[PDB]
RNA sequence: GUAGGAUAGUGGCCUACCAUGGUUUCAACGGGUAACGGGGAAUAAGGGUUCGAUUCCGGAGAGGGAGCCUGAGAAACGGCU
RNA sequence: GAAGAUGAUCAGAUACCGUCGUAGUCUUAACCAUAAACUAUGCCGACUAGGGAUCGGGUGGUGUUUUUUUAAUGACCCACUCGGCACCUUACGAGAAAUCAAAGUCUUUGGGUUCUGGGGGGAGUAUGGUCGCAAGGCUGAAACUUAAAGGAAUUGACGGAA
């Protein structure tokens, strides 16, 4: 059954962009999935996405641009003490100087850079880049 | 709790050192000591006012608590004046940063002035050995509602 | 087609789509204002309606159910709504 | 060899070893 | 999936199963059940002194065509009877029937080497004065 | 996708965007409660009054026009059942598969599909007893049950 | 409680007659002494009276039948068969 | 659980009378250990794998068991029976 | 038609072939619990590519057939749609390849979960337990031995293959 809509939706991005469409569609649309959308889009990873309410969960179409390699989960959402972020970073990213880590911290969903400038740490949601 | 047979051993149950003098009639029946436990635990209205003797309870007896508060789900109300309780936790095995459940069964000695069941949140205390397995009384019970209002026959 | 408006698709490819996998899932059913040739009142009768519908002053059966819409029997007239 | 055959052969070797050991206990 | 558990609270599952499937390698196998102490007649060890009990000559595997000059010797530890080669040329005229030998192992843990059949240790010493320091000229054996 | 089979359909009902609807409607809430109030008078079960409303009448959706569920207003109108309706009907299919296969004891696959509808009926209780909507230690024990539904 | 594994009925052979023969009258000392229902009154009433008479304790009637059981299959295969055959006669 | 005894003292530690409990697939109980536990050690991308009788800490033992004397402290063995 | 009988042939004495024929094949009551039980491809879920054909259901044609002056229902045609057994083209991708719309979305490695494998033999053997009336089924080693065993494909050779 599903188990992870952001898995669903990040795997829907990750497809779409392979293939080299400008636009996903993803269902069910929860809020980890929009504010991993938001990190990804301040990070100019998509483009503008676009919430449709129907009554039931929402969807939400993305305008992918074109600068996404991979969108992923890392299931489960591990712990991460603010001492193994390093280690995350170096096994899922490409280079030290890109690519980031996303955090569901305690100071909300965020990337592992302003984890570290807020000095906080919390659980693995997956990784852009 | 003031009834079902305080006087049901072959010793006569009374709190030691505890005088009621016949010659001059207290202004209170049977004169009860009593003391709060500590830690903000409330000692109940029943251990003020009952009837009970209980030793090693924590209010009326001669039993302090000091060490561990755990908390735990009761599973057995089986025993007199004792019951056991389920601390289950997590265990974290470092190579696959993962958890284990895991359980505990702690035997707990629960006073007459709670009235205690199998599926009850209790705050236990430690004491000091009240048995061969007892180290802990019941100073606190936290199921107030537990679902049990609505479950009964209707028309 | 590699870009699309997936916002706005056009009617005839929302009209094509199965109702649950359109942009807003809807129903495509409907109901009817149904008058009998014999007495003069309405009966509000659903598209797909499962049900022998009789009218409450009738005898008369006003749709028979079928595997998707019901059928509108015996010379009764409809109105969409 | 077929593997069936030699299976065959092996399970008759298994009725002839219980044999023997039921002969002795 | 790929397979295996993920969650968090699944970690008794992946250490049972890794502890499970642990037992399908060989050297695990052999060391929880300790067979190198039931087993494989140097008890744990890696040389042990014996008896020769006479001196023989094996076949080599085909397509070799040779003697290979071993020993039969009865180890003092144990009371096991093993096949040992004697391992240089001539040599076999240094040991003798009945006297004392070190022996080692030869090489591949167990797994008689080369075209020797079912030969797994060698001879490293005889009464104490060492195969290849009596082969090359540099001790005299003792006469007793 | 079908719990104890493997299909694979989508055979749903899409119920409209619209939450107050649906405009054409002249009937009061309190008339279509009473109406719903005499079908359960009759002995309806919330589906059957559902169905009703909706072919015979203009009640699209019921949590629609009135403000409440169908088995809700008959709880505050004190016609709930004793169990639910879902799980009396299937301890009805349940013991119809058992007075069957009674009689045709070499019924293999009678048998299966009861296995079926019995572990059904467990989970389906499993979860009323959570939810506390059956009594605690309520069990189908499949001996009874057939004057459990009559 | 569950006095014997599989013996049952045949426990007061003991250890005598062979395992085949006490199964083969195990199974047939249950059909015989079983209690039937009765085609008449519907009570499970019907008892073995001297092999070949089922009387019902209810009732009190006598229907002949099989050493064992009430109806064996052979008789049950006739009775079908002469209902076969008087249906196609007198039709 | 109650009461006593005993102890330096809690305690089924033991006794007397009651109750029938207590642990377990979250692995109890049993079997093996060529197991004393730990600080630690070897190998080092990261994670790990293996070792730790051995200089520090804690335990246990003085050929095997048991019992005790003296003493603050021992069930001591370069003390006794 | 196992077994068994018999007739021929064959170097040895092709067991193939011919004629019989017990058990069996069928059925009732009880057992067994295995198959190359195969799709050698666990189950749930999402996405990624075009296509036509078909099965079941649904929806729409001022379509054909029942032409009877604006001709019910079935059958058929066309377009959608959901669900299914599959199929064709391509290789985005995967793979050691054969090949695969899943065996893809995997060193850019994490959707959930169960089971299994760890070089070839020894060996599905020994022994223990348990199930069975038995046959056997489930569970299931070790000593020892060994440098390959194997998978896919290429070239050749060979075929009582074309
Ligand atoms: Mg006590
Ligand atoms: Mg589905
Ligand atoms: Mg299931
Ligand atoms: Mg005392
Ligand atoms: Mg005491
Ligand atoms: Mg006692
Ligand atoms: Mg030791
Ligand atoms: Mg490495
Ligand atoms: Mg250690
Ligand atoms: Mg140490
Ligand atoms: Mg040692
Ligand atoms: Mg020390
Ligand atoms: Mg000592
Ligand atoms: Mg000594
Ligand atoms: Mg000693
Ligand atoms: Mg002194
Ligand atoms: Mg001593
Ligand atoms: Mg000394
Ligand atoms: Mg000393
Ligand atoms: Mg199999
Ligand atoms: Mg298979
Ligand atoms: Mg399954
Ligand atoms: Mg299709
Ligand atoms: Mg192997
Ligand atoms: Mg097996
Ligand atoms: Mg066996
Ligand atoms: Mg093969
Ligand atoms: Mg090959």
């Amino acid at each position: 059954t599903r188990s992870s809509v952001l898995a669903d939706a990040l795997n829907a991005i990750n497809n779409a962009e392979k293939t080299g469409k400008r636009q996903v569609l993803i269902r069910p649309s929860s809020k980890v999935i929009i504010k991993f959308l938001q990190v990804m889009q301040k990070h100019g990873y998509i483009g503008e996405f676009e919430y449709i309410d129907d009554h039931r969960s929402g969807k939400i179409v993305v305008q992918l641009n074109g600068r996404l390699n991979k969108c992923g989960v890392i299931s489960p959402r591990f712990n991460v003490k603010i001492g193994d972020i390093e280690k995350w970073t170096a096994n899922l990213l490409p280079a030290r100087q890109f690519g980031y880590v996303i955090l569901t911290t305690s100071a909300g969903i965020m990337d592992h850079e302003e984890a570290r400038r807020k000095h906080v740490s919390g659980k693995i949601l997956g990784f852009v880049y | 709790s003031t009834e079902l047979t305080v006087q049901s051993e072959r010793a006569f149950q009374k709190q030691p050192h505890i005088f009621n003098n016949p010659k001059v009639k207290t202004s209170k029946r049977t004169k009860r000591w009593y003391k709060n436990a500590g830690l903000g635990f409330k000692t109940p209205k029943t251990a003020i006012e009952g009837s009970y003797i209980d030793k090693k309870c924590p209010f009326t007896g001669l039993v302090s608590i000091r060490g561990k508060i755990l908390t735990g789900t009761v599973v057995s109300t089986k025993m007199h004046r004792t019951i056991v309780i389920r601390r289950a936790y997590l265990h974290y095995i470092p190579k696959y940063n993962r958890y284990e459940k895991r359980h505990k069964n702690v035997p707990v000695h629960v006073s007459p002035a709670f009235r205690v069941q199998v599926g009850d949140i209790v705050t236990v205390g430690q004491c000091r050995p009240i048995s061969k397995t007892v180290r802990f009384n019941v100073v606190k019970v936290s199921a107030a509602a537990g679902k049990a209002n609505k479950q009964f026959a209707k028309f | 087609v590699l870009v699309q408006d997936l916002l706005h698709p056009t009617a005839a490819s929302e009209a094509r789509k199965h109702k649950l996998k359109t942009l807003v899932q809807g129903p495509r059913s409907y109901f009817l204002d149904v008058k009998c040739p014999g007495c003069l009142n309405i009966t509000t009768v659903f598209s797909h309606a499962q049900t022998a519908v009789t009218c409450e002053s009738c005898s008369t059966i006003l749709c028979t159910p079928t595997g998707g819409k019901a059928k509108l029997s015996e010379g009764t007239s409809f109105r969409r709504k | 060899m077929r593997a069936k055959w030699r299976k065959k052969r092996t399970r008759r070797l298994k009725r002839k070893r219980r044999k023997v050991r039921a002969r002795s206990k | 999936g790929k397979g295996k558990p993920r969650g968090l609270n699944s970690a008794r599952k992946l250490r049972v199963h890794r502890r499970n499937n642990r037992w399908a390698e060989n050297n695990y196998k052999k060391r929880l059940l300790g067979t190198a102490f039931k087993s494989s007649p140097f008890g744990g060890s890696s040389h042990a002194k014996g008896i020769v009990l006479e001196k023989l000559g094996i076949e080599s595997k085909q397509p070799n065509s040779a003697i290979r000059k071993c020993v039969r010797v009865q180890l003092i530890k144990n009371g096991k009877k093993v096949t040992a080669f004697v391992p240089n040329d001539g040599c076999l005229n240094f040991v003798d029937e009945n006297d004392e030998v070190l022996l080692a192992g030869f090489g591949r843990k167990g797994k008689a080497k080369g075209d020797i059949p079912g030969v797994r240790f060698k001879v490293v010493k005889v009464s104490g004065v060492s195969l290849l320091a009596l082969w090359k000229e540099k001790k005299e054996k003792p006469r007793s | 996708g079908r719990m104890h089979s493997a299909g694979k359909g989508i055979s749903s009902s899409a119920i409209p965007y619209s939450r107050n609807a649906p405009a054409w409607f002249k009937l009061s809430s309190e008339s279509v409660i009473e109406q719903i109030v005499k079908y359960a008078r009759k002995g309806l079960t919330p589906s059957q009054i559902g169905v009703l409303l909706r072919d015979a009448h203009g009640v699209t959706q019921a949590r629609v026009i009135t403000g409440n569920k169908i088995m809700r207003i008959l709880k505050s109108n004190g016609l709930a059942p004793e169990i639910p309706e879902d799980l009396y009907y299937l301890i009805k299919k349940a013991v119809s598969v058992r007075k069957h296969l009674e009689r045709n004891r070499k019924d293999k696959d009678a048998k299966f599909r009861l296995i079926l509808i019995e572990s059904r009926i467990h989970r389906l209780a499993r979860y009323y007893r959570t939810v506390a909507v059956l009594p605690p230690n309520w069990k189908y024990e499949s001996a009874t049950a057939s004057a459990l539904v009559n | 409680a569950k006095r014997t594994k599989k013996v049952g009925i045949t426990g007061k052979y003991g250890v005598r007659y062979g395992s085949s023969l006490r199964r083969q009258v195990k199974k047939l000392e249950i059909q015989q002494h079983a209690r039937y229902d009765c085609s008449f009154c519907g009570k499970k009433t019907v008892k073995r009276g001297a092999a070949g008479i089922w009387t019902c304790s209810c009732c009190k009637k006598t229907v002949a039948g099989g050493a064992y059981t009430v109806s064996t299959a052979a008789a049950a295969t006739v009775r079908s068969t002469i209902r076969r055959l008087r249906e196609m006669v007198e039709a």
